[PDB]
């Protein structure tokens, strides 16, 4: 399912703003 | 009305911008508790001030470590924009101050946590659960736009939940104020617009496409655009491509297509009738728009509250020392904060 691919995926946790 | 409304905000807003407030403490005035969050050039404390008893979240940052990101121009604004902003939904600037190492913005502690814990951890939001704190989003970007000024980091992890189960926005470090386009690349790459990540110059229409991917995080429980890698997620997002849940209702569906819309003459919140066409979307027919500005609506969701200097909605993190250097570091550079 898509929600089990979210789960397994790396980015679940919080995410860093990006600048150049 | 709510023309009326933001004309006086306006008013309000320029006085401040244009005399800004500064030096309005000391760090020697604040008892260091513990810290809340931690990033590349700075941190976060939950502090109290000794003159009142009160709890403020306390964010400092390194001066040294700012320059060295090229990041001097975005926290000027961050601060200048903050002291002078003033609506329900902002976490409030309550004083700021500098030394010889440091930054300090002094804010208002919103002790129920992130948005984005609540939401990891439930799973979803219900649509009506989403839809309550989509409408203080719709409102904050209206106020924030008309005062010419782009948020430009909307997510769960920038967005407090207050005693009463309201928003709280915070995050101000990649907010401007700009009349016309800008370029600078920043966000977080699961809500960049597909016009960011393409290197154009782009408008506030960013953060109505950030409240599409926001809105559909909180009703699906995941992004509309995400993978392992940055470069991937920016892939999926100009593919021109987006798949709902099964659960999602169908003026769900349809508010998001408008709002994660590539094409900026058809994106909602840009066109001609602005913030109406979503004010007004079928989506939102229940939201009573005043009664949420006025905080009369009832939360779906009121945080655990176990007191005012209570931490337990944040992660704990590695305590650092303090360090205020004997000589001033970057004092040309910071001369206005
Ligand atoms: O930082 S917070 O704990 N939560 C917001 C988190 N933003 C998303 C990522 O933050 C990581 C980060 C934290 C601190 C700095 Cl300086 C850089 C990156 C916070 C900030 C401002 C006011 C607050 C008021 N109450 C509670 C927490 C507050």
């Amino acid at each position: 399912t898509t929600y089990a691919d979210f789960i397994a995926s790396g980015r679940t946790g919080r995410r860093n703003a990006i600048h150049d | 009305s709510v023309k009326e409304f933001l004309a006086k905000a306006k008013e309000d807003f320029l006085k401040k911008w244009e005399n800004p407030a500064q030096n309005t403490a000391h760090l020697d005035q604040f008892e260091r508790i513990k810290t809340l969050g931690t990033g590349s050039f700075g941190r976060v404390m939950l502090v109290k001030h000794m003159e009142t008893g009160n709890h403020y979240a306390m964010k400092i940052l390194d001066k040294q470590k700012v320059v060295k990101l090229k990041q001097i121009e975005h926290t000027l604004n961050e601060k200048r924009i903050l002291q002078a902003v003033n609506f329900p939904f902002l976490v409030k600037l309550e004083f700021s101050f500098k030394d010889n190492s440091n930054l300090y913005m002094v804010m208002e502690y919103v002790p129920g946590g992130e948005m984005f814990s609540h939401l990891r951890r439930i799973g979803r939001f219900s649509e009506p659960h989403a839809r309550f704190y989509a409408a203080q989003i719709v409102l904050t970007f209206e106020y924030l736009h008309s005062l010419d000024l782009i948020y430009r980091d909307l997510k769960p992890e920038n967005l407090l939940i207050d005693q009463q189960g309201y928003i709280q926005v915070t995050d101000f470090g990649f907010a401007k104020r700009v009349k016309g386009r800008t370029w600078t690349l920043c966000g977080t790459p699961e809500y960049l617009a597909p016009e960011i990540i393409l290197s154009k110059g782009y408008n506030k229409a960013v953060d109505w496409w950030a409240l599409g991917v926001l809105i559909y995080e909180m009703a699906a429980g995941y992004p509309p655009f995400f993978a392992d890698q940055p470069i991937q997620i920016y892939e999926k997002i100009v593919s021109g491509k987006v798949r709902f849940p099964s659960h999602f209702s169908s003026d769900l569906k349809d508010l998001l297509r408008n709002l994660l819309q590539v094409d900026l003459t058809k994106r909602f919140g840009n066109l001609k009738n602005g913030v109406n066409d979503i004010k007004n979307h079928k989506w939102f027919a229940t939201t009573d728009w005043i009664a949420i500005y006025q905080r009369k609506v009832e939360a779906p969701f009121i945080p655990k509250f176990k007191g005012p200097g209570d931490t337990s909605n944040f992660d704990d993190y590695e305590e650092e020392e303090i360090r205020v250097s004997i000589n001033e570091k970057c004092g040309k550079e910071f001369s206005e904060f």
